[PDB]
DNA sequence: TTTATGTACTCGTAGTGTCTGC
DNA sequence: GCAGACACTACGAGTACATA
């Protein structure tokens, strides 16, 4: 169609949701009954929380009753204490919509309406406290479904009431079938290890893997040579630092000479590499290597962890990378 | 639905200024004002539960035995204490013509005046300055810092203090003589220790213990009311030998269902009011407890955060 | 509600409607029963962790005091409802002032989750509590006692809801299986107890999800495999193997073992770290500095994990922290 | 316009000969406009990311994408605080920047994308300086860009994309734009000087511009214009390198810190820092430049350099977690002088 | 065919009943059965109860096959009622397991039929029947006089003390700015029987009531021209406004005395 | 050089009451044939245009067209001063920086003379776009006002749809929904109250509630309001006057 | 020119409804 | 009877404080 492969290949029913077998099985067995509890979907980005909840919505009701028995609130609309106190409570107090005869024939419409709350971690503490008793009281007629990437932002009473379904990160073992299906359906030729490299580059981020595969396919179409994708092409598109530059970085680090390291870091920052990938590759090169003793790895794990934690909070990549390389050099 | 007996808090509420036991000089001054009659504007302040509003009510009752229902105005936060209502009601009361005895004046009692808005206090200043030979104000707030400076300028500041254990013991024995109950001296000492100067807390604990068991004994008292969390937190912080503090936490705060936020805030208050250790170590400990408080408030509330806070405190204590 | 019961979650399909059905809390329930039977009911204050049974206890108590029409005979004000000082000055005021419309008894006001109120509201409420206490009683439910004014704590009698012990959760689980005609294993029961952490709501949720996991709800039992698969929790054997590999074997083998354990069933790093912390508590450690290093480094690790980031670097940081802390002669 | 940086600008992918692989990738994206994912161009500042974005837009939509119209819009915030931000609109696409107040940009980005989402088939949206968005604004932008895809597409321009949150980086196709090399800067400056009239005799001055720009095309062009008007359109082989006044005062502060370590020097440094912050330079770049000027002093020993870079990292984290932007720099300078 | 079909003659009627207790109650429910559309709701402060019953006589054509519960928000319902003219005829239309009702505003004078739908609500308040039948004093006075008395006594104070004596009805409203005492004696007006006041005294009654809720009671004085107060100690006051087929009776809890 | 002597100030009073809230600043470009004015709201979505011919005035004399930028609050106060039986006399000078509103009564008991200065308001762009409108209906202004008020109570977006001689003002909100249909009723004994429609092509237009409520304030001008709609052109709500008319131009908001 | 939601207060405002008298 | 004149509840906008 006229959509990106991420939106084009979004799962429709709960069967297409690769991996996440526990949550999908629980939801599919709950579909026959009407004992759907308050859910708390959480996990890394791209794992498939929104896809799962949309598939469950389509399966329970059907494309007719979705607009009438589903209320969703994202960060695109305000989610302060007042809106939760008024709009959410008003929707919860309302009686369920009237199913049509066709829906009663074909779909198992339950006697409740689902209130999806995407990015519930971005709510304030007061809004969640207001949501607690609304969730507990009118639960006979409505079901809440919080979706958030961080459980810690959610207060503990909501974590107590809401049944938690952790969404596992998708890797080369869990989501290889989905990428194989996408490649075979879109007629994309690739090597044996291309899809494994794609899933390894992403960290539980199958959407990013789909985008990388689509970009590689677009590049192959532009070249028009009819050649299978190689691992080097996907490596270069993904922003993955080539191994020769990493070897040069390690050689500079081992030799000390702070000024030389500083000049090479300035040139490296000119090259435009993202510091997160560089730190990840430094970890994968240093920890897995067998030329370093226990003390060196013990110190360098903490050094890399501190650099990663500091890079998570914004900051300038140049200074963080330079400091990391200086501390590793002094080891 | 069963009926309820009147709680001992107001079933034995004092009605005479000689009944209340506390600051002897303050009560003697109140009795002198009672005998004389010329009551000045007063601002009674002190800790909760040490007998502030009861003294004001008893003084007003003694001064206006016959005209209490007509010449005493009682307002509090439960009423609409705003600029319009304060203006209208207080000005209607301060100009009302009531023929009191020659030494008796109208008394406008304002319970818990700390939570009262600034503009209302500004209007009250002008009202006090106009009508002072007919009506006299009387505030009763937990802290006098909220009241503006001119109001304290035109009043007579009278501060209360926390009762000693002797006065709480005397009142407890008076009530025990009033109503028959079997008690053990250990139970009374436990109740006094739990009260920490709060007479109302002591009365509530005594009533709860009597209703739950019928004998005021140490075991019964400790069953009805647990040990206060500031004391166990202070024991946790003061104790060295990190493993001991860790097990004290895990035994007396975690498995007893105390929230992590409560533990961290109590630790902050204890280390702020701590006096055994020097200033610099208190400042560092506050810094570390505040870092842990930031982590807890951000959402990461677990046992390991409290254990790490204790570990940092102990590393500070052993001077690295 | 709609379509009666059996279409409700097990969290609220099993709600205590009688003070006898409230398990775990023995001193509190017995003292409250003696209070109401003797006739003296002071201002109650229920404090404890979520899932202990506070609002269930107060609802059962109100039902026992009044009857089947307790819903309109009490005034329950939640944080979901507006509880500004206007509400305190009007609704609480005239509900405490007026006589009962359906009976002759006293008025019960249940300020559920009262910790989420403005300090001005609590200040206005303390005089209402002190004034109409002759024939109206206030009950306050608070998860956090630090958000309450000290005067408001002074007026109310302190009651603490301890975390639920093993026996209460076992008994409630047994009753749930009796009503659901479902079978369980003793090892799975122990796993449920360990996953509870003093929260019966978690147990009910996990039991519902585990029954949903089973292909056949009848002629089947829940073992440890079902519990750990549906909850997504690390098994004790996996945690012990990971800790042994970290503490004994070198970096490459320990890293390979941890990666294999994580990728076998998609184990989250945070749950593995909590299991490691729980196991390391039982360890006897001669050096105090090892304890300090372990606690500080691990705490930084979960803080960074909660802030998000890369999981490989954080796992390597966990391995390095454990090895470096145990390196200084245990 | 009189400036040579803006009117010497490529208008299409064919004119762009800077990077063959990046241009080939952009052409690959532009071959099929029907299936175009959301873009996010990242890299060092000043390499010409917006030039690539506009060239791609012309290669996709067609011509007229440079016919920018300055449309003004009104916004409603809390209380009476009214903010007026003009949107730089255009046919076939739209440009938006977080030029409003930093704390309240969530509502603006929210209602702009909601309004444009209503009405080839899609209309692209370019967000310049995307690393400056507050984290809540990006959280709001996430679902806004995910729900509407057939109608809206986002080409999100940012340098040093670390502050961008994880989900936004997840749903955005990432494109890396490396900085210009010395040869590329020299070739571009040679093209400019050949098209214009400057009495130039040696190629060494152009390479000196390339070295002094640190891979910054815009700064190199501004330097060329400045000393071309200064040298009466006749470059000299020994022409002194002109630097921005901010660079000069930062270097002066560095020499002051190095030569003397006193509290009076600290209060003078406070005055200078307040002046620089009032001169509208972001505190992050100030700290980076001060740190990189301190490390370039040959008098300092290696241990002092390591301590300086460690404190620089710590205070950069604090600056990213701060709102005063002067306390952190003062603390960093105090720690540096304590180390020295 | 819709299972609920209730037709209103002079559609200003239902607007008058709705405005009778729109202010005091925010959430009601209508147990529609074959006998008529009854209702019963309790305020947020649990002080004042509003029972209601509309017989089949008030409806031109009433047909309710099964018991229906219609939990409603009174503000939106009153807004919907205000969206019409008294000349028009109102009709309540509800199907099986209703999600909303259909309100029709039809008139043969000019074809301008307007169809409004109001979303229902799950109040889930089972309440209970009235278990008060014996009262000491049973008095009926004109609605205009009682509303006037309440209006001019609510300004003085917040508590209105209604005292009953041997052929003497006394209202005392002592307050901060003064006091009040309205004494009205029974008399039978032969010329205007609707303006007569009746008294039936068994045991002395001395009850005080809140001013705001009593004003909410008298807000329904436009519904009927006469109100019958039935006071009794240890029993809520019963202010009953008669209708053409049913009644709108209120239950008010007297304030405590200490 | 302007002398516009009304026979009853109530006409001008209800005109200004008609356009109090739609616009605040207006430029009176008075001409020989009468007074015309064009005004645009702050939101740049509502356009109001008034026209009163000489036939309404008892007397009128405007030799030189003068553009008068004049406040409406001051006019509202001055015309609230006025009442029945008083003949308002609009008088201007050769260079009238200040206007004169003489109030002449039948009797000489009290005759009042007033003044008001003329502020600087830029001359609005006189767009004369008169694109044809697909459908045309005219219903009594009271009925339209009641319908729009009742439907704006429910929601903030009233849909107007015309098909098969049945206009269906539908507004859907949160509390519920509202649908009113009007048949083309014709009346013989009272021809003023009737509904007539000219449906050349069906239209489906949605308008905001605020502007639809604001345009009601001109209901005092005419007992009938004529509405003509086009799928892309702004709607035209026209109020009939004795000499001219007052019209509202609101673009559809889908 | 600063913080940046939620709460409470205070004000003037515009409608809204009820009583007088031309 | 209609139009005003009033008092009335209600809505909008702005300042102020936020742990003892
Ligand atoms: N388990 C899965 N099976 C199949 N496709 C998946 C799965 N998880 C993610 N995807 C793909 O990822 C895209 C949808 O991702 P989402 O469902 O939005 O992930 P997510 O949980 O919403 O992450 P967020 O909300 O952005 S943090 C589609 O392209 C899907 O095909
Ligand atoms: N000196 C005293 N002698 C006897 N009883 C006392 C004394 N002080 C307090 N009480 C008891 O405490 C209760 C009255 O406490 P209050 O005076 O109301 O507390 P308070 O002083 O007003 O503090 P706050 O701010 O209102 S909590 C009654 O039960 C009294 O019997
Ligand atoms: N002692 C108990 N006995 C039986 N079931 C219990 C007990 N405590 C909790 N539960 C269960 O836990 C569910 C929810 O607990 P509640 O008592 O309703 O809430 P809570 O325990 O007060 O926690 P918060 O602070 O209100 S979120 C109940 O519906 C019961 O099924
Ligand atoms: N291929 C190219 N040839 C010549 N000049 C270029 C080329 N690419 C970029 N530039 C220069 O880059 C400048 C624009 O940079 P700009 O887009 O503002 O960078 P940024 O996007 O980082 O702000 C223009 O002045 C232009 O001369
Ligand atoms: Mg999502
Ligand atoms: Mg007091
Ligand atoms: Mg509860």
């Amino acid at each position: 169609a006229q959509q990106p492969w991420v939106e084009k290949y979004r799962p429709k029913n709960l069967d297409e949701v690769t991996a996440q077998d526990h949550a999908v099985t629980v939801l599919k067995k709950t579909l026959k009954s009407a004992n759907l509890p308050h859910m708390l979907f959480y996990g890394p980005p791209g794992t498939g929380k929104t896809s799962t909840i949309l598939a469950l919505t389509k399966e329970l009701y059907g494309p007719d009753l979705m607009k009438s028995r589903i209320l969703e609130l994202n960060a695109s609309d305000e989610r302060g204490i007042s809106i939760v106190r008024e709009k959410v409570k008003n929707f919860a107090r309302l009686t369920v919509s009237k199913p049509s005869k066709h829906d009663l024939e074909n779909y198992p419409c339950p006697p409740y309406k689902i209130i999806i709350l995407d990015e519930a971690d971005s709510m304030t503490a007061d809004a969640q406290s207001a949501l607690r008793r609304t969730m507990e009281t009118y639960s006979g007629v409505t079901r809440f479904c919080l979706i958030c990437n961080y459980v810690t932002r959610i207060i503990d009473p909501l974590a107590s009431r809401c049944s938690k379904f952790r969404f596992k990160a998708l890797d080369a073992s869990n989501a290889i079938d989905r990428l194989r299906f996408i490649s075979e359906q879109e007629n994309v030729k690739c090597d044996d290890g291309v899809l494994e490299r794609i899933l390894d580059i992403s960290a539980g981020d199958l959407r990013r893997g789909i985008t990388l595969l689509q970009s590689a396919s677009k590049g192959a179409q532009y070249l028009g040579d009819g050649k299978n994708i190689t691992s080097t092409q996907v490596e270069e598109l993904a922003g993955v630092v080539p191994h020769d530059i990493l070897i040069e970085i390690v050689e500079k680090v081992k030799s000390g000479d702070f000024d030389e390291i500083k000049k090479y870091v300035n040139t490296f920052m000119k090259s435009g590499w993202s510091a997160a990938s560089v730190v990840n590759q430094l970890h994968e090169y240093y920890i897995t290597n067998d030329n370093f003793d226990t003390n060196f790895k013990n110190q360098i794990s903490w050094l890399l962890f501190t650099t990663d934690s500091r890079l998570n909070n914004g900051t300038n990549e140049h200074i963080q990378l330079l400091n990391l390389l200086v501390k590793i050099s002094q080891l | 639905t069963l009926s309820l007996q009147l709680p001992w808090v107001e079933k034995y509420r004092p009605q005479v200024l000689s009944d209340i036991v506390g600051n002897k000089e303050t009560i003697d001054r109140l009795q002198q004002i009672a005998k004389d009659g010329n009551m000045p504007h007063m601002i009674i302040s002190g800790m909760p539960g040490i007998g502030k509003t009861t003294s004001v009510h008893c003084l007003a009752h003694e001064l206006l035995g016959r005209s209490y229902a007509d010449g005493v105005l009682e307002l509090n936060a439960s009423d609409d204490r705003g600029i319009d209502v304060v203006r209208n009601q207080i000005k209607h009361f301060a100009q009302k013509k009531l023929h009191l005895p020659p030494g008796k004046h109208k008394i406008v009692i304002l319970d818990e005046a700390d939570s009262m808005t600034a503009g209302a206090q500004q209007a009250l200043r002008r009202t006090m300055e106009l009508y002072s030979n007919s009506t006299r104000f009387a505030f009763a707030c937990n802290q006098s810092n909220k009241i503006i400076e001119p109001l304290q300028s035109r009043c007579a500041i009278l501060r209360y203090s926390k009762l000693s254990d002797e006065d709480v013991l005397k009142r407890l024995l008076q009530i025990i003589k009033l109503e028959d109950v079997k008690y053990t001296n250990d139970g009374l000492e436990a109740i006094i220790f739990t009260a920490e100067g709060d007479m109302r807390q002591a009365i509530n604990n005594l009533q709860s213990t009597v209703a739950g068991h019928g004998l005021v004994n140490a075991d019964n008292v400790f069953k009805i009311v647990d040990s206060p969390h500031p004391l166990i937190v202070k024991k946790m912080l003061l104790a060295s030998n990190l493993e001991d503090s860790i097990q004290i936490l895990r035994t007396d705060l975690w498995k007893k269902g105390y929230s992590s936020i409560d533990i961290v805030t109590t630790s902050f208050r204890v280390t702020k009011n701590l006096a055994q250790v020097k200033e610099s170590v208190r400042l560092e400990m506050i810094k570390e407890i505040g870092l842990t408080h930031m982590r807890i408030l951000e959402g990461v509330g677990t046992y390991l955060q409290l254990a790490s806070m204790l570990a940092k405190i102990h590393k500070l204590n052993n001077k690295a | 509600e709609k379509r009666s019961k059996e279409n409700l979650p097990w969290v609220e399909k099993y709600r205590p409607e009688t003070l006898d059905e409230v398990y775990g809390q023995n001193e509190v329930i017995t003292t409250v029963r003696k209070f109401v039977d003797e006739g003296k009911l002071p201002h109650l204050l229920f404090y404890g962790p979520p899932g202990t049974g506070k609002t269930s206890t107060i609802v059962a108590l109100a039902r026992e005091i009044y009857g089947k029409n307790y819903s309109n005979m009490v005034l329950e004000l939640n944080a979901s409802d507006d509880r500004g000082i206007d509400v305190v000055r009007n609704q609480i005021k005239d509900f405490a002032s007026t006589r009962q419309i359906f009976s002759k008894g006293f008025k019960l006001i249940i300020l559920d989750e009262a910790d989420a109120m403005t300090n001005a509201a609590q200040n206005a409420l303390r005089r209402v509590i002190e004034r109409y206490t002759k024939n109206t009683r206030f009950c306050v439910l608070a998860n956090y006692a630090h958000k309450l004014t000290p005067a408001l704590l002074s007026r109310c009698t302190r009651f603490r809801f301890q975390p639920l012990p093993q026996e209460a959760i076992e008994r409630r689980i047994a009753n749930v299986l009796v009503h659901e005609k479902l079978k369980l294993s003793p090892n799975a029961e122990k796993a449920l107890i360990e996953l509870s952490n003093g929260d019966m709501r978690r147990v009910l949720n996990v039991l519902q999800s585990c029954k949903a996991t089973l292909d056949n709800p009848d002629e089947d039992e829940i073992s440890d495999d079902v519990i750990y698969e549906c909850c997504g929790a690390p098994r004790p054997s996996d945690l012990k193997a990971v800790l042994k590999s970290i503490l004994e074997d070198d970096w490459g083998t320990a890293h390979y073992t941890l990666n294999k354990v994580r990728s076998a069933k998609g184990l989250a790093l945070i749950d593995l770290i909590e299991g490691i912390v729980k196991i390391l508590e039982d360890y006897e450690l001669q050096n105090e500095e090892t304890r300090v290093h372990l606690l500080t480094k691990l705490a930084d690790i979960e803080y960074s994990i909660s802030k998000g980031g890369n999981d490989q670097i954080q796992g390597s940081a966990v391995i390095g922290a454990i090895k470096a802390s145990f390196e200084n002669e245990t | 316009m009189s400036l040579w940086v803006d009117k010497y600008r490529p208008k299409s992918l064919n004119a762009l000969s800077h990077n063959e692989e990046l241009t080939n990738f952009l052409k690959s994206l532009s071959d099929q406009p029907r299936d175009l994912p959301h873009l996010l161009l990242y890299g060092p500042n000043g390499t010409g990311k917006k030039t690539r974005c506009m060239a791609l837009l012309e290669s996709i939509f067609g011509p007229g994408v440079y016919r920018l119209k300055i449309d003004v819009r009104q916004f409603v915030t809390a209380s009476n605080r009214k903010l007026e931000l003009n949107v730089v609109s255009s046919p076939y696409h739209l440009e938006i920047t977080p030029s409003d107040m930093g704390n309240n940009d969530r509502i603006v980005i929210q209602e702009l994308l909601k309004e444009v989402a209503q009405m080839h088939r899609y209309k692209c949206v370019i967000i310049n300086e995307a690393n400056s968005l507050t984290k809540d604004a990006q959280a709001a932008l996430r679902r806004t860009m995910e729900k509407y895809s057939k109608n809206i597409r986002l080409i999100m321009v940012c340098d040093s994309m670390s502050p961008i949150i994880a989900p936004i980086k997840s749903r955005c196709l990432l494109i890396r734009c490396p900085a210009p090399s010395d040869s590329e800067i020299s070739t571009i400056l040679s093209d400019v000087v050949t098209n214009e009239r400057i009495q130039l005799e040696t190629k060494d001055i152009l390479k000196r511009i390339a070295q002094a720009s640190n891979g910054n095309l815009r700064v190199s062009l501004l330097m060329l214009e400045s000393m071309a008007l200064n040298n009466e359109l006749a470059l000299k082989s020994s022409s002194p390198i002109i630097k921005p006044d901010w660079i000069i005062v930062i270097h002066k502060l560095t020499r002051k810190i190095v030569k003397e370590r006193s509290v009076n020097s600290l209060i003078e440094c406070r005055a200078v820092l307040y002046d620089l912050l009032a001169h509208c330079i972001p505190a992050n770049i100030i700290l980076k430049e001060l740190t990189f000027s301190l490390l370039d002093v040959e008098t300092l020993n290696t241990t002092n350099k390591s301590s300086i870079i460690e404190y620089s990292s710590v205070f950069d984290e604090r600056l990213s977690l701060g709102n005063k932007a002067i306390f952190h720099l003062e603390g960093f300078i105090a720690k540096v002088m304590c180390c020295l | 065919a819709s299972m609920l079909e209730a037709k209103f003659e002079e559609a200003s009627l239902f607007k008058r009943i709705i405005d009778g207790f729109k202010d005091c109650v925010q959430l009601v429910n209508f147990q529609c059965k074959e006998d008529g559309i009854i209702a019963q709701a309790v305020d947020d402060s649990r002080v004042l109860l509003v029972s209601l019953e509309i017989g089949v006589e008030a409806f031109q054509e009433y047909r309710c096959d099964h018991p229906v519960t219609l939990g409603m928000d009174l503000t939106s319902l009153s807004k919907i009622l205000r969206c019409g003219n008294n000349t028009d005829t109102l009709t309540l239309i509800a199907d099986n397991t209703p999600d909303s009702i259909i309100l029709l505003f039809e008139d043969t004078k000019k074809d301008r039929i307007a169809e409004y739908s109001l979303k229902l609500m799950d109040i889930d308040a089972d309440f209970l029947k009235i278990e008060e039948l014996q009262y000491d004093s049973t008095l009926s006075l004109p609605s205009s006089e009682f509303s006037k008395i309440v209006r001019d006594l609510s300004q003085l104070s917040d508590s209105i003390n209604i005292m009953i004596t041997k052929e003497t009805i006394k209202f005392v409203a002592d307050g901060d700015i003064g006091s009040g005492s309205v004494i009205i004696k029974p008399f039978v007006d032969m010329e205007h029987p609707e303006t007569s006041i009746k008294l039936e005294m068994d045991q002395p009654v001395d009850l005080t009531f809140g001013a705001k809720y009593l004003l909410d009671i008298i807000k329904g004085s436009s519904l009927s021209d006469r109100v019958g107060i039935r006071l009794s100690s240890e029993a809520p006051a019963l202010f009953q406004f008669d209708l053409k087929s049913g009644f709108l009776q209120f239950f008010l809890a007297p304030k405590f005395n200490d």
